[PDB]
């Protein structure tokens, strides 16, 4: 099967953050405090504001679409400007970074979140 | 989908109930969305509304029992609570025909 494409939003505005031992990485639909669609992949790190991160990754979004919140596999950067998380099975998220945002700083937290 | 659900029981060092109340996901409050983009969507988890509830003394065991097995952000709210309370935070969720159980003390 071809992979299906569960969402494809435009970002305008990707965050990093470790607090209270959580990594925390959003992609916001705006700049505004309730985002009209959001994700966010959040994974456990061994210090509360850093150290290493741990257990498995969890994703969560606004948009009433199934998928398993443990499901993420890892992603893919796609032109333009395109980061895809792959989530199984066989699916994935499309979000497309507005050209502003550094894709090679999301790239680097997305290595951090995924590392071991 | 159905909001997931806690009942969240803080005892104090000497068996007192302190407080006894069920929870729900979803619907944020302005207090939550006064934290900003992603805390407020963040806090609005049944484990982290629960850890926001009521503050704890040293001593108290907060017991939240809820249905899923406790999200990253989730687990980081009750490790928190737990070591800025020096207070016991205990999380059940059903698994395997069964509760299982994760605790956090804080050492004052």
């Amino acid at each position: 099967t071809k992979s299906k494409m569960l969402s494809n939003i435009v970002i305008q505005e990707v965050k990093f953050a470790i607090e209270d031992y959580c990594a925390i990485l959003s992609f916001a639909s705006d700049s505004y405090e309730v985002p009209e669609q959001y994700f966010i992949i959040t994974r456990s790190t061994t210090e509360r504001s850093g150290g290493i991160p741990e257990g498995d990754i969890y994703l969560e979004s606004n948009l009433f679409l199934d998928f398993n919140p443990y499901g993420l596999s890892g992603y893919l950067l796609s032109e333009p400007n395109c980061v895809d998380l792959l989530i199984e099975p066989n699916n994935y998220v499309r979000l497309r970074l507005i050209e502003k945002i550094d894709i090679l700083e999301v790239e680097n937290h997305l290595k951090f979140l995924f590392d071991n | 989908r159905p909001p997931h659900k806690a009942t969240v029981t803080v005892t104090d060092k000497n068996g007192v109930v302190k407080h006894k109340s069920n929870l729900v996901s979803g619907n944020m409050t302005e207090a939550e969305k006064k934290l900003g983009f992603p805390n407020n969507s963040l806090a609005t988890h049944t484990e982290n509304r629960a850890t926001r509830l009521i503050d704890l003394n040293q001593g108290d065991t907060m017991l939240i029992e809820g249905q899923y097995r406790p999200c990253p952000r989730c687990k980081g709210a009750m490790r928190v609570k737990a070591e800025e309370s020096g207070a016991k935070v205990i999380y059940t969720w059903p698994e395997d025909g069964d509760l299982k159980k994760r605790e956090w003390e804080g050492t004052p």
